RNA sequence: UUUGCUCCACACAAUAUAGAUGGAUACGAAUAAGGCGUCCUUGUGGCGUCGCUGAACCAUAGCAGGCUAGCAACGGUGCACUUGGCGGAAAGGCCUUGGGUGCUUGCUGGCGAAUUGCAAUGUCAUUUUGCGUGGGGAUAAAUCAUUUGUAUACGACUUAGA
RNA sequence: AACUGGCGAUGCGGGAUGAACCGAACGUAGAGUUAAGGUGCCGGAAUACACGCUCAUCAGACACCACAAAAGGUGUUAGUU
RNA sequence: AAUUGUUGAAAGGGAAGGGCAUUUGAUCAGACAGGCCAGCAUCAGUUUUGGUGGCAGGAUAAAUCCAUAGGAAUGUAGCUUGCCUCGGUAAGUAUUAUAGCCUGUGGG
């Protein structure tokens, strides 16, 4: 949807005479700005409680900065998505350095692999994976072997002028 | 008669691999690969160079042939301490790569007169060498 | 899903020296020398010790990694093909007309001249591939034997003969005539 | 000595245009060795000259010049728009043009 | 930037070379392309052979003369790719095309001239490794181009006379490199060292 | 719609345009593949069609109902007095095809060939080749270099020869001149051969022997403007038809809305170049021979 | 038919120009590899080194580059000559010998520059043709008409004619 | 047939092309900024950046729009139990 | 007037003619004696593109950094064991030791 921020959002059915101080419910929402994030908040709240923006009220809307933004983390991600033929539940695993960075690339993968646009996707849970060997998918497990190294063959260097008088070399 | 099988010895993505940034507010600065995120992202940190610890796409950086003993995941202070230890900056500064860089930085900073001064010197150097290229 | 590194081992015997610049392989052992071009295939060879060589694929998909093993195999068969060598035995079969095979030569050629196939008046010829020797086995009836260092040159010179004797316009389950490969193996015995 | 050039070499690319309508009032100039917008903001305001020859002598010369000025940058590749006392003649598309160093500011 | 730009066609992807050659033309830049027969095309040989036959079947029904014209030679194949990217029925288009010459092999003049290469059309830099491609001289030969053997013959000879050229040249730069060494450490030298030279 | 009854087209499309040929002497568009192991001689000869006659012979065809029996067969007779060699021409291979780089000529040129280079012999000063003839005067110098260039280069060697047309009943004087590829060993031998034969003469038997299969290459007799019926062998339209019946009724369908190339129209018939092959030589007569 | 034609030279004139303005600066090949230097056992060799762009390399100071003196070098470069050699893919260009001559900013001197007035491309490229001058060289043909008939609606084709 | 908006009566930018779609409604002009739609070359405008996917011996390529289905695949990709 | 001849000028690769614009050629008005045009400077209106300074919010950013307690493994030192060209490997113990990392709390 853009580059993502993560918000804590809090709202509560409008106070009534006979029921003042209603319950307060929170969601963590991944959106690109605070306006979309409250649109989203209300989107899901109406999928659980009887409320709608018209009869409720946001109480607090707060960015949640990554606690350890240079600590490489193995994330497990849980997602609901509709495909063309129907609607399904997935679990993927993203190895990035901050929840917000990873939710970003999830959305890329869903779009690339399963053609799911943003509207069709429900993040259900994103959480850090504490022990290794709770990592399931192998496209992550690769990157947790000990003393790991790898080269980057066939190096291509972006030419700056239209012509060239050498003849390139993909060496690295 | 032994076997004799080529080589192809690549620079590697690995912890403690020093890496020349090429685009950003760092760009032209060295830095080291702390941990390793995936096939295309890495975690770099170059506290000596002033470049901040970050996750960087490997496309915006170029692997140098320098390496040093660095524990995977090592924080910035640890990085600063191991870097100085291996004496990275001298190791790089003295290399034909980093000298060629400084050499063109200089030719860019030449004043119009200094540029005129280079011409006469080359005139002088050429006179004696074109001579020597005729006596042996 | 792009596997980061996978390699295979190419074991090397005492009587052989393989040499690989770019991906042009040359193996020389007792039986002689074989060379094979691998430029089409994008793998990384790495010596470890005159009895061991490795081939690797970095960041490769299925279709690529799946081509890694078959590079090993190919170089293996070059190695064995030059120590032991290869020997393919085929045995004529016919239901009434004796298939009549010989080795004819027009212009230093060496051919495999099959006559009377299914009683044909036609004279079939298969060319003898350089690197393969054809002996007609003594002590066994209607046998032919192709031997050489190149598996691929023998198995083919083999197969080109069996196919020159395909049976047209008859029920090929009843009319089993032909020449068929009956045993594929090495040249040096015990092994 | 051998060189005397006090200008930067140039090329008359197109008029300013849409897909299907051009505007002869603005030429688009390609300045040799200027490759980004940031590079080409140096040349903004420099005077341009398109020198050309003719058969009729005039003020005692057979050489004539249409004068202009770089006025703004164009796109991302250091192309530059410019206007002239009289629009450039559309045959000049691909001709050489002279971008001078004045009004300087060094 | 230079009066003429000689492009060694070898190793470039047709439409990408055609595309930069086209623009260069229209911007006033004279260009000759050499070694058009060592040009490349993405996709394997058979696809591009078929593709060529599709092109080959179009012609003016009532008179196969007036209809489209199917040139076989790798240069002309290339020219077609190239003319397709120029407003070639305008005067300006004909203007620009005259600034262009395509050649099989490297004939006189341009064999002594240095030829350059176009990184953004270089196949070895462009095509994903593992992709299949096509050589233009092979393609051209399968569709009636006559002269693939004569060109390779003349080229092999030309490469022989050029390997000598290089060899003599590398021998002489060894003197110059040795001369410049004794002049190093001198006063001129460390002064120029200072000024970046 | 669809024909009605299918039937094959009239005429062969690989002979268009059915126009007049550019010259009486049809061109040899091809010469035999060269075998540089044999002696060198000509690969084609020049003659004049004289007439036809009948021949009787025993046929030797084991299996045919006419084995060992007499047949009568028709044969043409070509008048064939020795061609006289007067030049060699060397060709080099180029990526744009075969190019001729030089031609060395004999020093002495018959008025027959010299006539060929003129349109008005009688009035002309006949200075043709006279300055070339000088080139021999000096030692030889320049003729050698050219002859030497030809050996140095040239993938192909051909010989300019011309006919002794005055040894022929014709009224026509102006002789015929033509290149003939030489197919014997070694480039250098071929030019050596031709230089040796300048002004000298060459005979038919040294090209053709008995029972050899040779091809003929001439210009079909001409008939001028020709209707569609005889020219293309089109059906005559019925008798009842208005405005003529040696026509083609339907010139074409409505679309493509043009008459097409593949449709027989009237036009020139004859004076076409033809390369006829596989004509066996039954007799190589010698003139000095009652 | 009014001294015509051609190649070299200069002179004046015209007429051009898809667009000079320091230099188109020559291996080949590979790219999951190579260039260069070096050593050897001359190899699919040992060792070293380089790349990460031509941001190079070469040239570049002097009335658009004037007039002049000297030194140190024996080098460089322009020009016309001459020795030997190479190049046919469109070679029409490349290399080498020897003297003659100009320049040299390698370094050190004498003189000059203004008033083009505070900018006005400020004119220095190369196209073709034309007219006389004189230093070499050369002295035809085709067409109408006539004629053949291997050709032809007419043109055209193919013949013949001191 | 219904409600609105349009074309008809209407040019201008886009959709190559096109009455009705998208954008936007017109006095004569200058400077600027945009819409819809674009920016390899034709063609003004990043052979821009980023993560995936796809190799098709009839690949695919942007609304209206110039068509394709049931059913299959041990091609490859991520998923579910 | 259509249309035609001559002369002069000019253009013409499957029509011609038209719009905006400019080169070139031809042609002509007016104005100078403040007329035509420019250049720079200081301003005014509109606008475009840079450099740089002072501040406000947030978990009074989150981090890094330092201090502290705890912890584990893609286990660093040591130790043990087993081969193994005199140590190097491998598999065991082993949580800071001859690397370090993670987590919480506190400070600026
Ligand atoms: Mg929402
Ligand atoms: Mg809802
Ligand atoms: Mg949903
Ligand atoms: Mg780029
Ligand atoms: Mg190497
Ligand atoms: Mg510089
Ligand atoms: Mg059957
Ligand atoms: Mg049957
Ligand atoms: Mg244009
Ligand atoms: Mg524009
Ligand atoms: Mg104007
Ligand atoms: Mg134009
Ligand atoms: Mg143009
Ligand atoms: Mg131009
Ligand atoms: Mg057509
Ligand atoms: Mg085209
Ligand atoms: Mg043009
Ligand atoms: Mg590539
Ligand atoms: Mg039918
Ligand atoms: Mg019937
Ligand atoms: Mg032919
Ligand atoms: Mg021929
Ligand atoms: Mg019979
Ligand atoms: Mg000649
Ligand atoms: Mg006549
Ligand atoms: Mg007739
Ligand atoms: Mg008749
Ligand atoms: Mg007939
Ligand atoms: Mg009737
Ligand atoms: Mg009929
Ligand atoms: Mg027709
Ligand atoms: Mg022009
Ligand atoms: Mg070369
Ligand atoms: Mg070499
Ligand atoms: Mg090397
Ligand atoms: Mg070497
Ligand atoms: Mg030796
Ligand atoms: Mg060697
Ligand atoms: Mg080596
Ligand atoms: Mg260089
Ligand atoms: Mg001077
Ligand atoms: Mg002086
Ligand atoms: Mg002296
Ligand atoms: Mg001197
Ligand atoms: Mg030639
Ligand atoms: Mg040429
Ligand atoms: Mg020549
Ligand atoms: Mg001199
Ligand atoms: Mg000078
Ligand atoms: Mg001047
Ligand atoms: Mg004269
Ligand atoms: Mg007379
Ligand atoms: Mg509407
Ligand atoms: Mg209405
Ligand atoms: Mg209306
Ligand atoms: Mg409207
Ligand atoms: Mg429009
Ligand atoms: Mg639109
Ligand atoms: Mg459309
Ligand atoms: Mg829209
Ligand atoms: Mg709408
Ligand atoms: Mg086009
Ligand atoms: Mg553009
Ligand atoms: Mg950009
Ligand atoms: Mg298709
Ligand atoms: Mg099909
Ligand atoms: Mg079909
Ligand atoms: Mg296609
Ligand atoms: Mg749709
Ligand atoms: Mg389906
Ligand atoms: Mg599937
Ligand atoms: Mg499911
Ligand atoms: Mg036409
Ligand atoms: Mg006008
Ligand atoms: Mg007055
Ligand atoms: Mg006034
Ligand atoms: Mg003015
Ligand atoms: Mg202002
Ligand atoms: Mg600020
Ligand atoms: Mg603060
Ligand atoms: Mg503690
Ligand atoms: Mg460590």
């Amino acid at each position: 949807m853009a580059h993502f921020k993560e918000y804590q959002v809090i709202g509560r059915r409008l106070p009534t005479e006979s029921v003042p101080e209603p319950k307060l419910f929170r969601m963590r929402i991944f959106a690109s700005n605070e306006v979309i994030a409250k649109s989203r908040y209300w989107y899901f709240l109406q999928k659980l409680h009887k409320v709608k923006k018209a009869s409720g009220e946001i109480v607090s809307i707060n960015q949640i900065n990554e606690a350890h933004p240079t600590k490489v983390k193995n994330f497990g991600v849980w997602v609901r998505y509709d495909s063309r033929s129907g609607t399904h539940n997935m679990y993927k695993e993203i190895r990035d350095v901050s929840r917000v960075a990873a939710v970003e690339t999830l959305y890329q993968d869903m779009a690339a692999r399963h053609r799911a646009r943003f509207r069709s996707i429900h993040i259900l849970k994103v959480a850090e994976i504490e022990k290794t060997a709770d990592v399931k998918r192998q496209y992550v497990k690769q990157f947790l072997t000990k003393d790991l190294k790898f080269p980057l063959p066939h190096r291509v260097q972006k030419s700056t002028k239209t012509f060239s008088y050498k003849r390139p070399s993909t060496f690295y | 008669t032994d076997s004799i099988v080529k080589a192809s010895n690549w620079r590697l993505v690995e912890v403690g691999r020093v890496v020349l940034i090429k685009k950003g507010q760092s760009a032209g600065k060295l830095a080291a690969i702390v941990e390793i995120i995936d096939q295309k992202k890495v975690l770099i940190d170059g506290p000596k160079a002033g470049v901040p610890r970050q996750a960087i796409n490997l496309g915006q950086v170029v692997l140098t042939p320098l390496t040093f003993a660095l524990p995977r995941g090592a924080r910035t202070a640890t990085v600063s301490k191991k870097w100085a230890a291996a004496a990275v900056c001298e190791k790089w500064a003295a290399s034909s790569w980093a000298k060629k860089i400084a050499q063109r930085e200089r030719r860019a900073a030449l004043t119009d007169f200094e540029r005129f001064q280079v011409m006469v010197l080359r005139k002088q150097k050429r006179y004696t060498v074109k001579k020597a290229l005729a006596k042996a | 899903m792009k596997y980061i590194q996978t390699e295979q081992q190419i074991e090397v015997p005492e009587g052989v020296t393989v040499s690989i610049k770019s991906r042009i392989v040359k193996v020389v052992g007792p039986r002689g020398t074989l060379t094979k071009n691998l430029k089409h295939i994008d793998v990384t060879f790495t010596k470890v010790n005159n009895q061991l060589i490795k081939v690797a694929v970095h960041n490769g998909g299925r279709k690529h990694v799946a081509a890694l093993r078959t590079v090993k195999s190919l170089v293996d068969n070059m190695i064995t093909g030059v120590t032991k060598g290869y020997k393919y035995k085929m045995r004529y079969v016919y239901a009434h007309f004796p298939i009549n095979v010989n080795i004819v030569e027009k212009d230093g050629a060496k051919f495999i001249e099959v006559r009377n196939f299914l009683g044909d008046k036609k004279i079939r010829n298969v060319p003898v591939r350089d690197g393969v020797t054809i002996e007609f086995s003594t002590n066994v009836k209607d046998e032919i034997v192709l031997s050489g260092n190149s598996v691929e040159d023998v198995s083919q010179n083999a197969a080109d003969l069996q196919q020159i004797c395909r049976v047209r316009n008859k029920d090929i389950r009843k009319f089993l005539d032909g020449i068929y490969v009956s045993h594929k193996g090495f040249i040096t015995e015990d092994l | 000595a051998e060189s005397h050039r006090l200008y930067v070499k140039g090329k008359h690319l197109s008029y300013q245009r849409s897909k299907r309508v051009n505007n002869p009032n603005v030429s688009l100039i390609k300045i040799e060795g200027v490759a980004t917008p940031q590079d080409a903001q140096f040349y903004l305001g420099k005077r341009i000259a398109y020198v050309y020859r003719a058969s009729k002598e005039v003020r005692g010369s057979k050489i004539r010049v249409m004068w202009g000025k770089v006025t703004r940058t164009h796109g991302n590749s250091g192309v530059v728009r410019a206007t002239f006392r009289n629009n450039l003649p559309a045959k000049t598309f691909g001709a050489s043009v002279r971008i001078f160093l004045y009004p300087s500011n060094i | 930037v230079e009066p003429v730009v000689v492009i060694d066609g070898k190793g470039h992807l047709v439409g990408r070379l055609a595309s930069v050659v086209a623009k260069q033309l229209l911007n006033g830049q004279k260009i000759v392309v050499v070694r058009a027969e060592e040009l490349n095309i993405s996709g394997e040989f058979f696809r591009n052979k078929l593709k060529y036959h599709d092109f080959l079947r179009k012609a003016t029904a009532f008179n196969k003369t007036r209809g489209p014209f199917h040139f076989r030679a790798p240069s002309r194949i290339f020219y077609k790719a190239l003319r397709g990217m120029v407003s070639h029925k305008t005067a300006r288009g004909k203007a620009a095309l005259e600034r262009l010459k395509v050649f099989e092999g490297i004939p006189p003049p341009y064999d002594k001239k240095k030829r350059v290469v176009v990184p953004q059309a270089l196949r070895v830099l462009r095509l994903k490794p593992g992709r299949k491609y096509t050589t233009l001289g092979k393609l051209s030969t399968s569709v009636g181009w006559k002269y693939e053997d004569v060109v390779a013959k003349l080229e092999a000879k030309r490469k022989v006379s050029s390997a000598e050229y290089y060899a003599k040249k590398r021998a002489f730069t060894k003197k110059v490199a040795s001369a410049n060494a004794t002049a190093a450490e001198s006063d001129v030298a460390k002064q120029l060292a200072a000024l970046g030279y | 719609s669809h024909r009605k009854y299918e039937a094959p087209r009239h005429g062969h499309l690989g002979f268009l345009p059915r126009k007049r040929a550019a010259s009486i002497r049809a061109r040899v568009k091809a010469f035999p593949k060269d075998d540089r192991s044999k002696p060198v001689a000509l690969t084609s000869f020049l003659g004049y069609k004289a007439g036809m006659t009948t021949i009787v012979r025993d046929l030797d065809r084991p299996g045919s109902k006419f084995h060992k029996r007499e047949v009568v067969e028709a044969v043409t007779v070509v008048d064939t007095p020795p061609v006289v060699v007067v030049g060699v021409v060397g060709y080099v291979e180029t990526p744009r095809g075969l190019r001729s780089l030089t031609t060395v000529w004999a020093e002495h040129l018959s008025d027959e060939v010299k006539r060929r280079f003129y349109k008005n012999w009688y009035k002309s000063k006949k200075k043709a080749f006279t300055k070339y003839s000088a080139k021999y005067a000096q030692d030889g110098a320049g003729i050698e270099r050219e002859l030497a260039r030809i050996k140095k280069y040239a993938s192909v060697v051909r010989v300019l020869v011309h006919t002794q047309i005055r040894k022929t009943p014709l009224a026509q004087k102006k002789a015929h001149l033509a290149e003939i590829q030489l197919n014997g060993g070694s480039i250098s031998e071929k030019v050596d051969w031709a230089r040796e034969h300048f002004e000298k003469t060459v005979a038919v038997d040294s090209v053709f022997e008995q029972n050899e299969m040779i091809d003929a290459i001439a210009v079909t007799k001409g008939h001028g403007f020709e209707g569609v019926t005889h020219r293309w062998g089109t059906k005559k339209l019925p008798r009842k038809t208005h405005r003529g019946l040696r026509k083609v009724a339907c010139i074409g369908a409505w679309h493509p809305a043009h008459v097409m190339w593949s449709v027989a129209r009237a036009g020139q018939r004859g004076y076409h170049s033809r390369t006829s092959i596989n004509h066996k030589i039954y007799r190589v007569g010698k003139g000095d021979d009652e």
